[PDB]
RNA sequence: AAUGU
RNA sequence: UUCCCGGGCCUUGUACACACCGCCCGUCACGCCAUGGGAGCGGGCUCUACCCGAAGUCGCCGGGAGCCUACGGGCAGGCGCCGAGGGUAGGGCCCGUGACUGGGAAGAAGUCGUAACAAGGUAGCUGUACCGGAAGGUGCGGCUGGA
RNA sequence: AGCUAGUUGGUGGGGUAAUGGCCCACCAAGGCGACGACGGGUAGCCGGUCUGAGAGGAUGGCCGGCCACAGGGGCACUGAGACACGGGCCCCACUCCUACGGGAGGCAGCAGUUAGGAAUCUUCCGCAAUGGGCGCAAGCCUGACGGAGCGACGCCGCUUGGAGGAAGAAGCCCUUCGGGGUGUAAACUCCUGAACCCGGGACGAAACCCCCGACGAGGGGACUGACGGUACCGGGGUAAUAGCGCCGGCCAACUCCGUGCCAGCAGCCGCGGUAAUACGGAGGGCGCGAGCGUUACCCGGAUUCACUGGGCGUAAAGGGCGUGUAGGCGGCCUGGGGCGUCCCAUGUGAAAGACCACGGCUCAACCGUGGGGGAGCGUGGGAUACGCUCAGGCUAGACGGUGGGAGAGGGUGGUGGAAUUCCCGGAGUAGCGGUGAAAUGCGCAGAUACCGGGAGGAACGCCGAUGGCGAAGGCAGCCACCUGGUCCACCCGUGACGCUGAGGCGCGAAAGCGUGGGGAGCAAACCGGAUUAGAUACCCGGGUAGUCCACGCCCUAAACGAUGCGCGCUAGGUCUCUGGGUCUCCUGGGGGCCGAAGCUAACGCGUUAAGCGCGCCGCCUGGGGAGUACGGCCGCAAGGC
């Protein structure tokens, strides 16, 4: 199911995305799919804001004193 | 109480309710797959586990888990049920025995195979 | 009305002996008699004698402690520090001579009345008879 | 004088 | 120094604690799970009444009727009560199932407000009654687990 | 939650081996049920077995005992015995033979098939042994049984090897590129010799029988072995299987890379978002070993139904309160009985099992022998402290008498003033009312404000609280009548007459419901005006039920002290209501506040206990779903239980 399918695009076109992956953080996204006028499966890809920072609360007094203890 | 009330009316005895009703308490239990699904988890998790509606022999449409990474599981195949809930996937309780009838080990798999189907690789 | 007798007196003699109490009084029963004779004789209350108040007739037992003591909180320890009725009225307890209680390993007494009187778990067993044991003392 | 993935 | 913004110190309330840019309630829309009701259908078990009733035991007869006799009788046979089962009808408890429907839980950044938690901005909760998209509001009375 | 007509009993029968409603006439109206009948669901029962410190809980497979059945169902015959597993009659279902009219059959015996299921074995060998049946006997039959077979299904034993052997090969893994680890592990040297080949080879078996003697006792002789040429013994003899689970915490065992809330793990908490000790592999480590893991089920942990051994002010949990039935519990002294209780003796407690001691197979697993426990229950004698029961006595609980007392306790009949509204009448003029500010509204048809009269309803200011009364709900002008409770004093009378209380009965704020009445003020619903984004609200102007009365319903609540009732025992202090006193002070009853001891998770409680005890009731065993559904009772309904 989770392949790395591969896309088909315009020479100069995907030089312009790489442009713009490459130098920066902008993600590119699957916006939806569907068939066109001849009936071929076309997906139709997004610019990213990405950012998006997960937040990850942390730190657990369990592991806190455990090292305590054994580090010292 | 009292000793009296308790003479009256006596502790009540326990009584637990049966976690999985594989029916007649059986060990695992054989069954047609209706549906072969994929579903999202809880609140924290997320993924899409594979899971399949399962018509048992004992007359019950239950959903179980599919192990292992990656199955061979049609809408219609031949499994067998062994028990074993998921706290993560709600109304799910029981997981489906890799490596019986039509649910096939894994493969590739080398670590804890046991427990996956999978036999023993020769070492080529 | 007073439900259980014996099991009050028991219960003064804690209470009393709670606060340091010199002595209190009991109403006056014969077989209560009995058994404070036994918790003298085991040396559990210096004693105890027979009194009267407003010509109702009672018992004044005379309670024991130890020493003060040093520290914060001088309180001597108690002589009597655990006294609690077994059988009770509302489920009444018998013990064959066989499995008459073993209080505290033995440093505690177990009061029983047995047809041959009232007597400690050792006087009772050696006497080869059991019955309705009374209370523990410790 | 409301609401806050 | 009332007011707006920021901040000390003490005290107070709190269902907050990545801490009010917090928390959180009910309907509505969608999808899924279990369940109640539901014109009724499909069963299982059981009960009652009556009709037909094998075998067989027992009870009569055993004669215009045969067979055995040591003619007292006996067997065959005839009849009857009982009777497995079947048939008809009506009840009972349980189970499955049903267009549609009531509420319930879960689902993920859905839509509407904001009832509650700090006088939560009208103290709150509560029995009851009426009302309203929805939380809820209002009357009467009660509680403090409020001032 | 009621059940019952052969139902319960009786007289006489029928029947059997025998009692009996087992069956039948006849007579009577009985029998059973909250100490759970009837009905429903589940289930063969025990010895034991697993678990457990134990008391308990769970279980009844193997082996022993009992019961029941033999395809579903009925019936008898025979017989010492059956209403008969491989006997019979009949109906039913099903399969099979047929010359179509009637025949044969029942594996839940052994072995085997098929179906069902996660899953459960050879169409075997032998009657040698043990046991059975028949027979004088030889002997025949015995799928009982003694064995072999298949399955790691379980337990116990056994092997894959033993002593050497490097600053440490290679490969692989990590590395602060020195080097660390797998690793004495291997290769390597010796060494022993599972297996396999050879040779010897069981005990189990000594009898029935025959002979002598009388076929008795005894003595002598003879045959017989399925397992098996197997176990075992002797000779020789090759180093000759290792897997599975786990390595974030609970839990013993850490590193590199891959993936990037994906793929996946998962028992709980939880890991996974680009350095993951948690996912996948590898290296390494841990546990265990012909096994290791998973799943299901029981006990444990879980004192988490608590007898041992729990709780109920706020965590779940006090019934809304009384009266009280059954029931449970019961003060002081004496005597009888001796039921509970205790003691001794004795019978029973079958075997096997478990425990212990000693032996047999090389150990063990197994197995043999002997020994000790064992509740319970029967019988016999004894004890009398406590419980029970019968009797005599007591007054410390309780109840009663005399005398005082306080009180918004309740029910009926009246009646007193202040206030609101409306009407009538004076007088009087431009606004009144209302909010945060307004407006709707009311007002020049003469309101608001002011004086007098009248009608009518409802509630009772000050006193008056921190007060009083009541079982609770609750109760507030005053007067009279009828009436309940409760306190104190004197200690006069009765003599344990008591405590609690499943059901039952009655009382039960407010709202609500039915008749009839009443209706001033207030006010859900409703209508306006504002506010607001909206305002089905808060604020303002109106306004109907209803709030009031009578009688009858409903039966709920933050019906709360969120604290059941009674009794006894544990410092004090201070205020207060009410009574007695040799009223400087002591004492009884009630209501508050603080605080000994003690309790409590804490807050707090604390002689008005949430302390220390006893009796009895009620109630709680995670949150939600739910005080919901179904059922039932109750209700007019709403709705209650």
């Amino acid at each position: 199911p989770r392949r790395k399918r591969k896309l088909l695009l315009h020479k100069h076109e995907l030089r312009r995305l790489l442009g713009k992956v490459e130098q920066k953080g902008l993600t590119l996204v699957p916006l939806k799919i569907y068939f066109n006028e001849r009936g071929y499966a076309k997906v139709l890809l997004g610019l990213a804001r990405g950012k998006k920072a997960y937040e990850k609360r942390r730190e657990d007094k369990k592991e806190a004193v455990r090292r305590a203890l054994e580090e010292l | 109480p009292t000793i009296n009330q308790l003479v009256r009316k006596g502790r009540e005895k326990v009584r637990k309710k049966s976690k999985v009703p594989a029916l007649k308490g059986a060990p695992f239990r054989r069954g047609v797959c209706t549906v072969v699904r994929t579903v999202t988890p809880k609140k924290p998790n997320s993924a899409l586990r594979k899971v399949a509606k399962v018509r048992l022999t004992s007359g019950y449409e239950v959903t179980a888990y599919i192990p292992g990474e990656g199955h061979n599981l049609q809408e219609h195949s031949v499994v067998l049920i062994r028990g074993g809930r998921v706290k993560d996937l709600p109304g799910v309780r029981y997981h489906i025995v890799r490596g019986v009838y039509d649910a096939a080990g894994v493969k590739d798999r080398k670590k804890s195979r046991s427990k996956y189907g999978t036999k023993k690789p020769k070492e080529a | 009305m007073l439900t259980d007798p014996i099991a009050d007196m028991l219960t003064r003699i804690r209470n009393a002996t709670r606060v340091y109490k010199e002595s209190t009084d009991v109403p006056a029963s014969r077989f209560k008699e009995e058994i404070l004779r036994i918790l003298a004789r085991e040396g559990f209350i210096k004693g105890y004698e027979r009194v009267d108040v407003d010509g109702k007739p009672y018992l004044r037992v005379y309670l024991k402690y130890g020493p003060r003591r040093q520290g914060p909180d001088p309180r001597p320890e108690q002589v009597i520090h655990h006294i609690r009725r077994i059988s009770k009225p509302g489920r009444r307890v018998y013990v064959g001579v066989k499995e008459i209680p073993r209080v505290r390993r033995g440093l505690g007494i177990a009061i029983l009345s047995t047809s041959k009187g009232v007597l400690t778990d050792r006087e009772a067993r050696k006497l080869g008879v059991g019955g309705e044991l009374i209370c523990e003392v410790w």
